[PDB]
């Protein structure tokens, strides 16, 4: 029954960890979609504006 | 060898008149766009030693606030009055400050 | 998590990508100092009316 | 081209207006941004004078 | 002995490979469903100890 206390915690604080864990996964993907879209966004209107309008 | 000589010499001769056929105006505004074109690579190589150079400093911040951490490990162990424990945060607190200063030798070299 | 530790530092790679890039601009930045300049003095005027 | 030149100079006229509007509002950067706007006009009112004084 | 260890670097260039092949983002979700699964065989061994307790 004192082992069993200390599992049941122990159970908990698995989950606790594995359930954060999951948060930041969600957050740290759309980090990285996010800075994948600015960066391609960025340097491809930028080239293209300076480009078009120097030739003509 | 004397057959590699002869050999690149009837090569060379038909390599010559293809150079002789193409007008040296329109080759000299093509090698002005191969030239351009070659800017462009040159360019984006250079913009990524750029990205490589932060990312040095990147490591350099993520060991130098691994190294505050360690630091208030040791100040919670000597609270504790577990001084074994406060020595050894501060042997990874000694490497983390080591291999900070060679990101900044090899920043300050990029 | 160490794999995902060395995708973040791809968002910190990004970062100083933007930095590097924006450096490009540093010749013309003079203008910008100008400008910046001369809105400031106008609006003291303003201010000062 | 005279025409053009009336234009342009009213317009930058106007633009001076909306950068005595942000002033009064305290939009300081709003009245840059009309400035600029005003810039333009004036520099390419000064090309149409001298094309104007060529006609 | 030597022969363990060069051994084990010719397998391990050709492991390290295959790990480079794979996306780390999809690894560490997988990793994350893994973990996942080890806590449902946690749960089932914690269950069982109630269950020999009340025994």
């Amino acid at each position: 029954r004192t082992m069993s206390e200390n599992l049941r915690r122990n159970l908990a604080a698995l989950e606790a960890k594995i359930s954060e864990a999951k948060t930041k996964k969600n957050m740290l993907q759309a980090r990285a979609k996010a800075a994948k879209a600015n960066a391609e966004l960025q340097q491809t209107l930028a080239a293209a504006a300076a480009a078009a309008a120097a030739a003509a | 060898g004397l057959f590699d000589r002869l050999g690149r010499v009837v090569r060379a001769n038909l390599n010559d008149l293809v150079s002789k056929a193409e007008d040296p105006e329109k080759v000299l505004e093509q090698a002005v766009i191969d030239m351009q074109e070659d800017l462009v690579q040159l360019r984006q190589a250079v913009a990524r030693t750029i990205a490589e150079e932060k990312r040095t400093e990147q490591r350099l911040n993520q060991d130098t606030q691994e190294a505050k951490k360690w630091e208030d490990r040791a100040k919670l162990a000597l609270t504790n009055g577990e001084e074994n424990l406060a020595r050894e945060a501060l042997a990874r607190k000694k490497s983390l400050t080591d291999t900070a200063a060679a990101y900044q030798t090899q920043l300050a070299q990029q | 998590f160490e794999r995902m530790e060395n995708k973040v530092l791809d968002m910190e790679a990004t970062s100083q990508a933007a930095g590097e890039l924006a450096g490009f601009g540093i010749e013309n930045q003079f203008a910008q100092l100008e400008a910046s300049s001369g809105v400031e003095d106008e609006l003291a005027a303003l201010k000062a009316s």
